[PDB]
RNA sequence: GUCUGAGAGGAUGAUCAGCCACACCGGGACUGAGACACGGCCCGGACUCCUACGGGAGGCAGCAGUGGGGAAUAUUGGACAAUG
RNA sequence: GGUUGGCUUAGAAGCAGCCAUCCUUUAAAGAAAGCGUAAUAGCUCACUAGUCGAGUCGGCCUGCGCGGAAGAUGUAACGG
């Protein structure tokens, strides 16, 4: 349950530290981000001489929640912290290490390397 | 006879057109002298190897007696220096062309022609909460203010210009006293009727126009413009708004002229695409010669600063490319193309690097 | 095995009758199938690489090795397929019509088959059923055998066989018919040697992209068009450049090690010595040798009309467009022959080209014309010269 | 010690020899006469790699050699015949 | 058919524009009323002959109509 001014931790290998939401996509009055949800986001805190500056505006993807993600069999699964990973202008992952682990969906065609870098894939 | 439409008009033999860098300010002008006389070395060199040594020691003659008398802290961007048998002219002007001697039949006035056609010709609508002026300027300098002397507005049916803001609430008289909060509606009705005389006279002569004000002027003017896909460029950034001169007005507004004048080139584009998915554009240099010489031009896309020499012979139409300029070719084969569009009552348009490839630096969307 | 035949000649002649006559025949032994004449008649067109062409191709096999047909509707078709190589006829067989065998078309067709490079001619002259005589049949006989010769062909030991496409399609067993068309194909069969493979070929592989591996070299990827590549096989590096030594040292696919890479397959491959700046995109992987590089070339170049995209105004000499050979773009220079300033659009003829910087090219080669992206012509190498 | 300098001095510490310290980075020890161990162990870390995703492996400042950096510095050699 | 009238124009060929409206085979055919071409080309028209057979064609004035005619609580612009 992300939503607009919400602080993400940056769970991938881009330079950022933490990142602030600034737009749920996908909708007109789409109110909340959850796992696999792009988000726009602005880089609150980089690390130095990083590929993300501070104060940069780009993409990103929810890969965990506190407030947790559904399952088919009604079993929720719930994180401790709030995570994204950064993305392209085309919406693809610019990481070569995740840290964390990352929830199964994520599955697809956009968000593959973001899984199998994963060192958890729950 | 300072001008494009002389040189194009005389027609001697040898035509030596020389181009020197200068530089405006010192001590950058200090070579300028150095490098006109470099130039005048390499072009009285070619002319006594081209025609003989008398035409070389009466055309260098010429030209000196013209250049002995010469600031050198005046210059501008370059020199150019004209001359033939019993002429010499002598223009600076204010574009950046590489150093060159072209002897030919011709004067070599590409660049002349380069610079007349970028020449923007607009309106400057100065907007503020108390007042409003009208500029139509040429490029860097003012045409005219649109005073009460100007007898452009003579028959006019709007406030002519500089128009006061004496709206009923600007003075107290009237009604609606200051709690009805309609400041902003009187501001959008009077940039309504500032917008009203502006088109009274864009009607007789229909001009681009840049609006200058506050930013929450010109936005205000943009709603209630009546015309507004005639608006080129804003800028909010311009200080001295009121007791401000024209010609200073118009300083604050080059960089949107020039922005403008980028954008005209970024739009060219898509008309060489459209020529070329018509089948309608040649890029070869002979081809696009041949097209030039029999008529068939409409408008010339250059590269800035495209120079190439060829060996050309106008009974055949054969361009075929030189080797060391030196063996009796044409020293600005593309300079006689431009010429040859220019002629046929073509535009010749000089499009910047990084809009045109440096592979492909010529292309002329054809007539057929 | 596989063979790529095609049959070419006048018009009228009875080209796709006879195609559909070996079509039928075959189909004895179900080889082939019982092939109606307007289903090939209606070629369907493919603006393949911006150019357009109408080919029907027929398919069968024989007791020997399977056989691709190829038919075209129309001069310009022919020419087109030649020249840009949409199947490479190792075979042709003329069909030339029992009277007025000899006409222009068949003349340009001949000229056009020795510079695209087709090895072989098999002579077919059909029509016989028209002609009840054998003088006049045995003057054609001599005239397209001195035709043949006039082109660097055989001619004399060129095997003649004479029949009927209609009879062929009509069943008589009347030796202008059925045995004809036997005949015809025991030709095929014997005569058109088993063409080379790709990977039976010397091997060439044309650069595309140029990396490096710490620890490995300087990798070089592409798809490898013939031979093949192995680690510790002596290669040369040919192109824009001059040419240079090296040594393969590995080839691997996906970041895996390959016990060789073949022809066909886009592998890459290990260099050793060369720098990441001393090899580019355009120059080819080459067994020494076996290529070398040259600027000046004649070639058999097909202005395509303005139907097929093509162009607007005609080629002339010292238009200098933009040369494609299988990598990279090259500008040339067109040097006509004496008498051949104008060179009209939907045409082909023989012209010289020069070239900018070297690119490894041998005779058959194909090539591209282009000029801001649209083509403008084809053609394929008929010469190089240093 | 080396260069310089008449000398005194000045500058320097490649190749050879003595001593010291270090062995991807931080820490702990084990075994042993001797190590807190260059091609040993354990824990942690960064990086690189393999994986069936559960887990694993590695450290050329040895000799060759590669990529890179650079103005610039070599062979992916032979033999234990000699001295050890 | 002279003939792509002359001029102008890159081109101006009946048909961008300016100055005349000429002659010939004629039953008739404009130095052209349109479309078309970069210019030509091409398709029409004016005009004439043929076919069919009886009324027809275009202006002017007058009366009554048609369109032009989109707004906010509900028909809502004959009181019904
Ligand atoms: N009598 C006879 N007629 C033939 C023969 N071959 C072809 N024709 C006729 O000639 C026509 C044209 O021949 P075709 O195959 O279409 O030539 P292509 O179109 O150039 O390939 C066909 O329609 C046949 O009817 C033949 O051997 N004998
Ligand atoms: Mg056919």
């Amino acid at each position: 349950m992300i939503q607009v001014e919400s602080m993400l931790e940056v769970a991938d290998n881009s330079g950022a530290r933490r990142v602030q939401c600034i737009k749920v996509l996908g909708g007109s009055h789409r109110r909340y981000a959850s796992v696999g949800d792009i988000i726009k986001v602005t880089v609150k805190e980089a690390i130095p001489r990083g590929r993300v500056k501070k104060g940069d505006v780009m993409n990103a993807v929810v890969v965990r929640t506190k407030k947790g993600v559904r399952r088919p069999d009604g079993s929720v699964l719930r994180f401790d912290d709030n995570a994204a990973v950064l993305l392209n202008q085309n919406k693809a992952p610019i990481a070569t290490r995740i840290f964390g682990p990352v929830t199964r969906e994520l599955r697809g065609d956009q968000f593959m390397k973001i899984v199998s870098l994963a060192p958890e894939v729950l | 006879k300072a001008t494009l439409k002389s040189l194009r008009e005389t027609k001697a033999n040898p035509a030596v057109s020389i181009f020197v860098k200068t530089h405006r300010e010192h001590p950058a002008n200090d070579q300028d002298p150095i490098a006109l006389k470099n130039q005048l070395k390499i072009v009285e060199e070619r002319l006594t190897n081209e025609f003989d040594k008398r035409t070389a020691t009466t055309i260098l003659d010429k030209i000196h007696a013209e250049t002995k008398e010469y600031n050198h802290k005046y210059n501008l961007d370059t020199l150019a220096i004209f001359a033939s048998v019993d002429d010499v002219q002598l223009i600076r002007m204010p574009l950046d062309t590489p150093e060159r001697v072209v002897i030919s039949n011709r004067f070599a006035t590409r660049d002349l022609v380069r610079d007349m056609a970028s020449a923007v010709h607009y309106y400057t609508v100065v907007l503020t909460r108390d007042k409003a002026r009208l500029i139509e300027a040429a490029n860097d300098r003012v045409v005219a203010e649109f005073d009460t002397d100007n007898a452009k507005q003579n028959n006019m049916e709007g406030i002519p210009f500089p128009i006061d803001n004496n709206g009923l609430y600007t003075t107290g008289d009237g009604g609606s006293d200051r709690s009805a909060n309609n400041e902003n509606s009187y501001l959008k009705e009077f940039f309504n009727q500032v917008d009203k005389s502006v088109q009274e006279l864009w009607g007789e002569h229909k001009m681009p126009l840049v609006i200058v004000g506050d930013v929450r002027n010109i936005s205000y003017y943009k709603e209630v413009c009546d015309r507004p896909e005639n608006i080129i460029a804003t800028v909010s950034n311009l200080t001295e708004l009121e007791d401000g001169n024209a010609q200073r007005i118009i300083d604050g507004v080059q960089d949107a002229v020039e922005g403008y004048r980028t954008s005209l080139h970024e739009a060219a584009l898509g008309e060489i695409d459209k020529a070329r998915g018509a089948n309608a554009l040649s890029t070869d240099l002979q081809d696009v010669y041949r097209a030039a010489f029999q008529g068939a031009g409409e408008t010339l896309y250059v590269r800035r600063g495209y120079i190439q020499a060829a060996k050309v012979d106008e009974d055949a139409q054969t361009l075929t490319m030189a080797d060391a300029a030196a063996d009796g070719v044409t020293d600005d084969a593309v300079g006689l193309i431009i010429e040859h569009v220019i002629n046929n009552g073509g535009k010749a348009v000089f499009m910047p690097q990084e809009m045109m490839s440096a592979d492909q630096p010529i292309a002329l969307v054809t007539r057929y | 095995p596989h063979v790529n035949v095609g049959t070419i000649g006048h018009v009228d002649h009875g080209k796709t009758t006879l195609t559909a006559a070996i079509a039928t025949v075959a189909a004895i032994t179900s080889g082939g199938e019982a092939k109606d004449y307007a289903s090939i008649d209606s070629a369907p067109e493919e603006k393949a690489r911006g150019i357009t062409i109408n080919t029907s191709h027929v398919e069968y096999d024989t007791p020997s090795r399977h056989y691709a047909h190829v038919d075209c509707p129309g001069h310009a078709d022919y020419v087109k397929n030649m020249i840009t190589g949409a199947a490479q006829m190792d075979g042709a067989i003329l069909v030339v019509s029992a009277t007025d065998g000899p006409m222009p078309q068949t003349r340009e067709h001949i000229l056009l088959s020795r510079q695209v490079g087709v090895p072989y001619i098999v002579v077919f002259m059909n029509k016989c059923d028209m002609v009840d005589d054998e003088e006049l049949l045995e003057l054609v006989e001599m005239e397209v055998r001195e035709l043949l010769s006039d082109y660097d062909f055989p001619g004399d030991d060129t095997p003649i066989v004479k029949g009927s496409a209609t009879e062929a399609l009509k069943g008589s067993q009347e030796k202008y018919g059925q045995p004809a068309v036997v005949e015809l194909l025991n030709i095929l069969d014997t005569y058109i040697p088993e063409p080379e493979r790709d990977i039976d070929k010397a091997f060439l592989m044309p650069i595309e992209d140029v990396f490096s591996i710490s620890g490995r070299g300087t990798v070089v990827t592409g798809r490898v068009e013939s031979g093949i590549v192995k680690v510790g096989d002596e290669i040369e590096i040919v192109g824009i450049r001059d040419t240079q030594k090296t040594t393969c040292t590995g080839v691997e696919m996906f970041r895996k090690l390959l016990d060789e890479g073949r022809a066909g397959e886009n592998c890459g491959v290990l260099l050793r010595g060369t720098k990441r700046e001393d090899v580019q995109r355009g120059q080819v992987l080459a067994k020494p040798g076996s290529i070398t590089p040259h600027t000046k070339f004649d070639a058999e170049v097909y202005v395509l009309s303005k139907e097929e995209g093509g162009r607007h105004t005609p080629f002339l000499n010292g238009y200098r467009p933009q040369f494609y050979f299988r990598t990279t773009d090259v500008t040339g220079a067109i040097q006509l022959q004496d008498g051949t300033e104008m060179v009209m659009p939907g045409d082909n003829v023989e012209m010289g080209v020069e070239l900018i910087h070297p690119i490894a090219m041998d005779k058959g080669l194909r090539f591209a014309i282009r000029e801001g992206g649209r083509t403008v012509g084809a053609g394929v190498v008929a010469n190089v010269n240093v």
